[PDB]
């Protein structure tokens, strides 16, 4: 519902801030729970999401099926902590030829396959707090050969400390950074 | 049909139960180095339930030359039947005159249970090609 | 008398019924077996060409009917049209 | 009997192929309105061909001591089967080793057996060259011994009266018991399930009329019909 | 010329070869001596058993045919049965012990022993096979061997022979009956080979069959071999036209690029008509028209699931018999002007009919009747996406409490493999709703 | 595919004599060793059970234990005792005196070894060994003692064959021993830690069934050892005959074990008819699921309307269809579902052996992990602990150089296998 | 559409048992269980009351009933004893003490949960049961008490199947017992409120068919019973046996039944008569209903002259002509009219069945739910008065825990049926 809004420099599409942060988020969760939380590294509240199992328990932005984000920012970037749990995330674009595709990451993933619809990679997380990177027109191209236009959906799975959600369209420095969006 | 199921009280369906026969077709061969009149043998199929008639070709020699297979469809050939059938005999069916002069077992038995005694097998002659 | 310290045959065939055997043929298989008393790839998977030739068991002497005799089902001839042959004809 | 075609005709096959002529088997009949205390010894001791009465005590006085039936085997579709049924009429085994059964050795043959399973207007089966001493009784023995001879030909269909069929465990299952139809409305029941090992063609009137009409449904039998002597060819007298 | 390779995994894999094999050798007049009789003449075709069996010198006919089965009784049986001669003593492999249903089981100790010499006994066909069509795979993907060994044996054959075509005619896990409780665990995990390594996958679940055996047959006591004859009846159907003459000829490759729109999509419906009895045979008008009908109806298919739950992609229709293209298409505008079915939007034409010529065959002491014409659809549709979802679903509520995962860790798996699987299958689950989606 | 069988005492002796007997008659083997089989089928997996000699004997795979020598000679001498090998016969001169320590740690450590020899040969004489199979009481010193001894060593040496045990639970209300919770509480534990699939049998409710399901009006422990005989040859039918849906001892632990501990399963077995409604009774596969899942035909004294099934297993023998295999067990989930879990779908594994038992058209064993299972192991807590907590009998114990932390040790145990059911009774979606 | 039936009480134990062997001499069913009959037609309905077993035995859908275990042995001492099964031989220690109070509420209730189970079971078993029978005497405690206990059970349970019900009426001229008005009492505003449809029988109605119309020297409990199973066949003929115009149980209870309180029917079979008779007696369908419709030809005590017919119903049996069945009844509907009320015309169904008993080629049986019905209503009613005004016999009844406002509403109820059956004949239309 982005594409009548300005996106440039940065949109978040979920942050902790907010009396209710999960305005445009649907929490699909079954064997788990997603709660508010605080954590004891950072000592700010973020989004708690555990599940069994990790494909069961999942956030997915926008809230209505139905419905389709609009950002044609390229850059995804995590501000998510691991904790040595099986955790995965995924992203459904738009490409040039006006067909949904996917592009999804697990850490519990073995070697990145290609798909006609679904390219699944693998992550392996640092310890602790993580900021990670998504160059979604990069990735397109890569897997696919194919254009990148804008995304559609954002869906992070069970077994992750949420922190920041955020789309840019180019790399920033931590120097660059605003404080509201380090750690 | 009555009188062909009462004949035969084991019999339930005609279905793939064509008569086997043996026969072989001679044409001249002028610009050949070896033969002058060669004979190729077929394979005859005659489906009673459809009154069907194929013909199968089948070569003699491991060294024939020629192509093993079926060179005739199961069709209904024009004015052949069981009575037409008979060893010594001549079968036209599409432009080609086969001399039906073998049988097989199981054949001779359904002619002899009708009553016409079918004949010994007498012989196949006996090409240059054969004989080499 | 006491301290602490089947005459049946059971071999097939056995009665069928007038209906039972009209059943068996393929329905009621396995109740209407007496006694088979074999395993069931023995029983069933056996030597095809020395059953009857059609399903089940036949009411009595063999149709007629049940054979075909329609020349048009044939391979050959559905290769070769009917007005084929009118052509010819004609 | 086979005799191969022509083998530069290009494939492999039958030319000749002449059925074997149908054979000949012989049984005789005693008939008893009581039956004997050990019917197993009672067999035993006839197959050992002591004197009829003696060997069937608590039989009482046989109300016929000959009754002769004659069987022609249909030897062009049961090669093994009607093979088995000569042998069994002979009382000739067809292995060298000797079958024992119950601490005690058995001949094959059917000089001893009794028909067992009389059910009227179905069948009348019998045949057990086990003597049935044990309760339950086998099929499980044949000419061969321990051996279930394959079904073969179950295409025979069983309007006539008077068929002989080895009454099997199952398919690819018959050894010594024999059971004749006994009505003509019975094809039903024993087509596709059984091989027409031969026809009666002698005695049909008194197999008729003295031991089939007698028993019940579940084939219990109510006279003690022996076969006291069997062979193969045509029957003495 | 034209030859397939069939390899049946697991005992149900054996029972359903056992049954299609004795269908073929009556198809061919193939005595179980496995020699034609030199009394007797079929008259078939000269070479129809070519693509399914493989001659020797001395007139004897051998399948093209490998019994790979973990453990020894089914083996043993097929030995002892009635066509100890027409199957080779090779090709007929047993294992010391079974792979006790379990996955890992099969895939990672058991399968490791025994696959060299399966694929050498694949290789041994293949190199005797010169125009070799494809494996046709036969198994159960609820079973420990059947799904493990099965998985094995498919991606090696994928990684060997390239290319080549790969159709498992594969039975499911029911939706409401199952054997067994690992039976999820066993079809979730087996879906990565039948994903990946398998050309066409088609559904053959169980109450589909048994229900059609209950009302179209009309049998009280059915069981397994009634659900073999009639898996063997479509597993004939559907070969018909690689093996005889036909109207409409369609190959493996032939008709699976027809039915096979996406890689991921390859499960397909199964529906096979008219199926009856010997007292109801004799008394309907079986009409072309009328078989296509029973065929596209909800009722009458070989796997549990409804087409009008769902959206209909591509139906492969395989004629048998006197089936007239006229009839055919007669069908086919008819089923269209139906509103019952529906087809997804950017699949228009959606048919692929092709007619054969040899109507199926009796097989005596069966319960299929003689017919003179039949016909069997195998149908790519968005209706596997509610049969997939009860399955994961009952995946789901097995997995979140970890129970029987100790069985499949024990056996050499790791613990992230059941979360790739429960991925895959919501992967393919949300393909199925992509495609369907209008565009 | 072979398994070897263990008896240990003197009530897991007359069990497997019992189980050889039935075995045997099954098999067509006469005390002698002979074969007079009425099928040819007998001699395809006869291996399983019985080892060849040079004369054509069969001799079972049975290692035979106890300290007392007269239930050795009664197993020895018995109808068919003839059939065992004389070197299997481990015994020693003292008995236990029925003293779980006794069995365990003093008289039967000293005679475990020879024991541990002997299932040795029977185990690499065997071409792909399976498992073994023990038969034992937890009552009884020997029984217990040194039976849980030789499993621990078994589990040592073999770790992936499958440890069937049947265990025969003392209850109060057929107790005739006053150590009974203590030699129960000790080896439940090593039952738990050292047994792939455990079976327990419960006397009075064998009993029960004796009574009532079978109308005898004296039933003796031969009847019972027939009862549970019934059943040990029914869970190895699939094992040794053919059948549309075969299976074995993995086969179905993999289907009835959710967890390791799960491993407690309770008996049922269909049909079992009185002598006088033999021939009125219509043997028919309804009436064997309603019987089988029926409480008083169960031979455990664990109602199953007062737990939760895990998992159950049918192994039906006969010829019979899928059509009734199958929806017979559908619909008792259905009617039943309060007294099915519901995170494990369809809770029943289904196995078919065409082969029945002799005597009988058709047949099914019932091997049930339901959550009820823990009853018996309440009380006998409850009895230990009542012994327990003024420290009762313990100086038999003790005195074999046994500590008194062991039996804490094996409270403690038992009562996290009692609450480890419990969990998973009431556990939820 | 089957029919379970169940005995209750010496009399019903006795009833039920010559009505067995009736329906086994029609059916051609042997005392071992064994089908031996010369027609298909016996083979193609004979699953209406038996059930075959795995040996193909045929065991009747009966159940027997009493709390005197001394006639459980009587009648399996009957000709057909050993055809029914064993397990539905249910009993008890002590007889009913010819007590409907402790036939109903003490001894009875303790033993009714086997009793329903058994039903279940057996009704179950039945494919779609058609519904319930019981055969009892009022005049007794076991028949009376404990078989009302069981209808009333068995309307909680299966209201929508048939109950069918035969219910022995003591007289005072045949009476042999002083209890027998309470007993009655108690147990007709059961059957009034439980019983789908109520004929009855009385002993002196039998007796007096035995000595006026069959002369028989010396009749017997047996001659009865066999003069009840006349009709407890005739009634279920077309169920068992195609005919010309089919009915049921239910068809006759719709036709039969114009109120839902008013169904106490009247009975009658023909053709009876003696040995010299009999050769001077012409058989004919016009002989066969003026035989039936007679007064002198009826098993209960009442005149039909007294009364009204509110419905007649005749189940003819064997080849006849549907002109003489319809022209018949149109006879004695029109010449006698008086029998029959205005506002309901054509009062006589008609049911024709094409297989007659063995051994007769023409019968009928008559089922009549006429108003003089309540004539021994009224003098049961008044022995009832006679007593209960001084409170005799009264003890016994309220020590089994029944108090005296049972017995108050059990008049009440009874005098309500008398007058329903009273005013309705002579309502004016
Ligand atoms: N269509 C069909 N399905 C069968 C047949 N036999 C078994 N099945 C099913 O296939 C599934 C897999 O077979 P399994 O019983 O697991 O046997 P398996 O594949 O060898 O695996 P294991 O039991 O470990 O040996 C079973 O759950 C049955 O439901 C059959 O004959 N036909
Ligand atoms: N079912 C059954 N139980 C038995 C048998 N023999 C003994 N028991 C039970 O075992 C218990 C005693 O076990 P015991 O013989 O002392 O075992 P041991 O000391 O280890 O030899 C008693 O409570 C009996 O109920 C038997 O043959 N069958
Ligand atoms: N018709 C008939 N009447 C009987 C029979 N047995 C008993 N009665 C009558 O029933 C009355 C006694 O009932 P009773 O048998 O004691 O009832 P119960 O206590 O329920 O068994 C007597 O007046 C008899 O006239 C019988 O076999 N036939
Ligand atoms: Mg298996």
């Amino acid at each position: 519902m982005f594409h009548n809004s300005y996106q440039a420099g940065f949109l978040s599409i979920l942050y902790s801030i907010g009396s209710k942060p999960l305005q445009i988020w649907d929490s699909q969760v079954r064997n788990g729970h997603v709660k508010r939380v605080t954590d004891e590294d950072i000592q700010s509240s973020v989004l708690e999401i555990m599940g069994s199992n990790v494909s069961t328990c999942y956030i997915v932005c926008p809230a209505n099926p139905k419905q389709t984000l609009g950002i044609k920012l390229p850059f995804l970037v995590m501000i998510i902590k691991n904790m040595k749990k099986y955790f995965s995330f995924e992203v459904t674009i738009l490409d040039d030829k006006n067909m949904r595709r996917r592009f999804r990451a697990s850490n519990y993933q073995s070697t990145t396959k290609v798909k006609p619809f679904i390219c699944t990679m693998p992550m392996r997380l640092d310890e602790g707090w993580n900021q990670i990177q998504f160059n979604l027109s990069d990735f397109t191209r890569r897997a696919y050969g194919t254009n990148y236009v804008e995304t559609l959906r954002v869906q992070v799975h069970a077994n992750c400390r949420i922190r920041r959600l955020y789309f840019s369209d180019r790399l920033y420095a931590e120097e660059e950074l605003p404080p509201e969006f380090k750690l | 049909v009555r009188i062909i199921l009462q004949r035969f009280p084991s019999w339930r369906t005609m279905d793939d139960k064509a008569l086997r026969f043996f026969a072989y077709y001679t044409e001249d061969v002028v610009g050949s180095r070896i033969e002058t009149w060669r004979v190729r043998k077929v394979k005859l199929h005659y489906f009673l339930a459809d009154g069907s008639l194929s013909i199968v070709e089948t070569p003699a020699v491991a060294n024939s030359g020629l192509q093993k297979g079926t060179i005739v469809s199961r069709f209904r050939p024009d004015g052949v039947d069981v009575f037409r059938l008979c060893i010594g005999a001549s079968i036209t069916c599409r432009g080609l005159e086969y001399n039906l002069v073998d049988c097989d077992a199981f054949t001779r038995e359904f002619y002899e249970v009708m009553g016409m005694p079918q004949p010994e097998p007498l012989e196949y002659p006996c090409d240059e090609f054969e004989t080499s | 008398s006491t301290t602490l310290r089947d005459t049946n045959d059971r071999t097939n065939p056995q009665f069928l019924s007038r209906m039972e055997q009209k059943q068996c043929s393929v329905s009621r298989r396995l109740e209407k077996e007496h006694y088979v008393t074999m395993s069931i790839y023995k029983s069933d998977f056996i030597d095809q060409g020395l059953l009857p030739e059609l399903p089940g068991n036949p009411g009595g002497p063999a149709d007629p009917h049940d054979t075909h005799t329609s020349p048009l089902a044939t391979a050959g001839e559905m290769m070769a049209g009917q007005l084929t042959n009118r052509t010819r004809e004609l | 009997t086979v005799t191969p075609g022509s083998a530069l005709s290009g494939t492999l096959y039958v030319s000749h192929n002449t059925r074997p002529a149908r054979t000949m088997c012989w049984m005789k009949l005693a008939v008893f309105t009581q039956f004997p205390v050990v019917p197993s010894l009672a067999g035993t001791h006839v197959q050992s061909r002591q004197d009829l009465l003696s060997s069937t005590a608590g039989a009482g006085t046989p109300e016929e001591t000959s009754l002769f039936l004659q069987i022609e085997l249909f030897d062009d579709e049961c090669p093994q089967l009607c093979a088995n049924f000569r042998r069994l009429c002979n009382g000739q085994s067809s292995t060298r080793q000797e079958q024992v059964y119950c601490y005690q050795g058995i001949t094959p043959s059917y000089c001893g057996t009794y028909f067992h399973k009389i059910i009227p207007s179905y069948c009348a089966q019998g045949g057990d060259i086990t003597m049935r001493v044990k309760p339950g009784g086998t099929n499980s023995y044949s000419s061969a011994g321990r051996i279930w001879l394959p079904d073969e030909f179950k295409k025979r269909r069983h309007n006539e009266i008077g068929l002989v069929s080895m009454a099997n465990n199952g398919p690819d299952s018959n050894g010594s018991q024999f059971f004749i139809t006994t009505s003509a409305a019975n094809e039903r029941a024993f087509n596709g399930r059984h091989c027409c090992i031969g026809h009666v063609v002698h005695g049909l009137d008194a197999f008729m009329a003295l031991v089939a009409p007698f028993g019940n449904i579940e084939g219990h039998p109510s006279k003690y019909v022996v076969i006291v002597d069997c062979g193969e060819g045509k029957a003495p007298t | 010329m034209r030859e397939a390779i069939c390899i049946h995994i697991g005992q149900a894999g054996c029972q359903v070869g056992n049954a299609c094999w004795e269908l073929f050798c009556l198809e061919h007049g193939i005595q179980p001596d496995g020699s034609m009789p030199s009394d007797k003449c079929i008259g078939v075709e000269d070479d129809a058993f070519n693509t399914f069996f493989s001659e020797t010198g001395a007139g004897k006919h051998v399948p093209r045919c490998l019994f790979l089965d973990l453990e020894p009784t089914v083996v043993d049986e097929v030995r002892t049965g009635t066509y100890r001669q027409l199957f080779n003593p090779e090709q007929l492999v047993s294992g010391k012990e079974d792979a006790a249903n379990n996955y890992a089981r099969g895939h990672y100790t058991i399968g490791k022993e025994i696959v060299d010499l399966a694929l050498d006994r694949i290789r041994k066909l293949a190199d005797n096979c010169t125009g070799l069509q494809g494996f046709m795979v036969f198994h159960a993907v609820g079973g420990g061997t059947g799904s493990g060994l099965g998985a094995l044996l498919l991606e090696r054959l994928s990684v060997d022979y390239g290319k080549k075509s790969k159709l498992g005619y594969t039975v499911y896990p029911s939706p409401q009956v199952s054997t067994a409780v690992v039976e999820p665990y066993n079809c979730v995990l087996s879906t990565h080979s039948l994903l990946e390594h398998t050309d066409v996958a088609t559904m053959l679940d169980n109450e589909a069959i048994y229900d059609l055996t209950r009302r179209s047959l009309d049998i009280e006591r059915p069981s397994y071999t009634n659900v073999n004859r009639l898996i063997g009846q479509v597993v004939s159907s559907l070969t018909a036209s690689l093996r005889f003459d036909g109207a409409l000829n369609v190959d493996l490759t032939e008709f699976q690029t027809n039915l096979v729109p996406y890689p991921r999509i390859h499960f397909v419906l199964t529906s096979y008509a008219p199926v009856v009895s010997a007292e109801k045979a004799y008394h309907e008008q079986l009409s072309v028209a009328d078989i296509t009908n029973s065929v596209f109806e909800p009722a009458g298919m070989l796997t549990k699931c409804d087409p009008r739950h769902g959206k209909y992609m591509s139906c492969c229709l395989m004629y048998r018999g006197d089936v007239v293209p006229k009839d055919v298409n007669a069908a086919i505008a008819t089923i269209k002007t139906k509103r019952t079915i529906q087809f997804v939007d950017w699949c228009p034409t959606g048919f692929k009919c092709g007619i054969n010529y040899q109507p199926p065959t009796v097989v005596p002491g069966g319960d299929l009747a003689k017919v003179q014409r039949a016909v069997c659809m195998i149908a790519n549709s968005t209706a596997i996406a509610e049969v997939f979802a009860r399955i994961d679903h009952k995946f789901d509520l097995m997995y979140s409490k970890r129970a029987f995962v100790h069985w499949y860790v024990g056996e050499g798996m790791e613990e992230g493999e059941f979360s790739e699987a429960r991925e895959d299958l919501a992967a393919l689950e949300k393909d199925y709703e992509e495609v369907g989606a209008e565009s | 595919r072979e398994i070897v069988s263990c008896q240990a005492g003197q009530c897991g002796n007359q069990i497997g004599s019992k189980f050889w007997e039935v075995i045997s008659d099954e098999h067509g083997v006469d005390p002698t060793g002979t074969y007079q089989g009425d099928s040819d089928l007998q001699l395809e997996r006869i291996n399983v059970y019985f080892d060849e000699s040079s004369g054509g004997r069969y001799v079972p795979r049975a290692v035979l234990m106890d300290l007392e020598p007269g239930t050795m000679d009664s197993v020895r001498a018995g109808p068919y005792g003839q059939l065992f090998r004389p070197d299997n016969f481990i015994f020693g001169q003292s008995g236990a005196g029925n003293n779980w320590a006794k069995g365990h740690y003093t008289e039967g450590a000293e005679l475990i070894d020879s024991v541990l020899d002997v299932c040795r040969k029977e185990a690499e004489s065997c071409d792909c060994l399976q498992g073994f199979q023990l038969s034992h009481s937890l009552g009884g010193g020997t029984g217990s003692g040194m039976g849980t001894l030789l499993i621990s060593k078994l589990r040592e040496e073999y770790p992936d064959r499958i440890m069937m045990t049947f265990s025969v639970i003392p209850s109060p209300r057929v107790s005739d021993t006053v150590v009974e919770p203590y030699n129960t509480t000790l080896s439940v534990h090593q039952l738990v830690e050292n047994s792939d699939e455990s079976m327990c049998i419960d006397n009075e409710a064998l009993y029960d069934i004796c009574f009532r399901t079978l109308k005898l009006t004296t039933p003796t422990f031969g009847d019972l050892n027939h009862l549970v005989a019934a059943v040990m040859s029914g869970v190895t039918c699939c094992l040794r005959f053919p059948g549309q849906l075969n299976s074995d001892l993995r086969k179905l632990a993999v289907n009835l074990v959710p967890f390791p501990r799960l491993h407690f399963f309770m008996m049922g077995f269909a049909p079992l008819t009185s002598r006088g409604s033999q021939q009125y009774r219509g043997l028919s596969v309804a009436e064997l699921t309603q019987q089988m899942f029926d409480a008083k035909n169960m031979m455990q004294a664990a109602d199953p309307r007062h737990g939760r099934y895990l998992t159950a297993s049918a192994l039906f023998r006969g010829r019979m269809s899928t059509k009734e295999v199958d929806e017979q067990m559908l619909n008792v989930q259905n009617k039943n579902s309060s007294y099915f879990i519901e995170w494990i779908p369809n809770n029943i594994k289904s196995s078919i052996c065409d082969i029945p038992p002799k005597g009988l058209k058709m047949s099914v064993t019932f091997i049930g992990n339901n959550t009820c299972i823990q009853e018996m192991f309440r009380r006998v807590g409850e009895q230990f602990t009542g012994m327990f907590r003024r420290k009762a009998f313990l100086h038999w114990y003790t005195g074999e150089g046994m500590d008194e932390m062991e039996f804490t040790e094996a409270e403690s145990n038992m009562n996290d296998l009692v609450s480890e059911y419990q969990q998973y009774q009431d556990a939820t979606v």
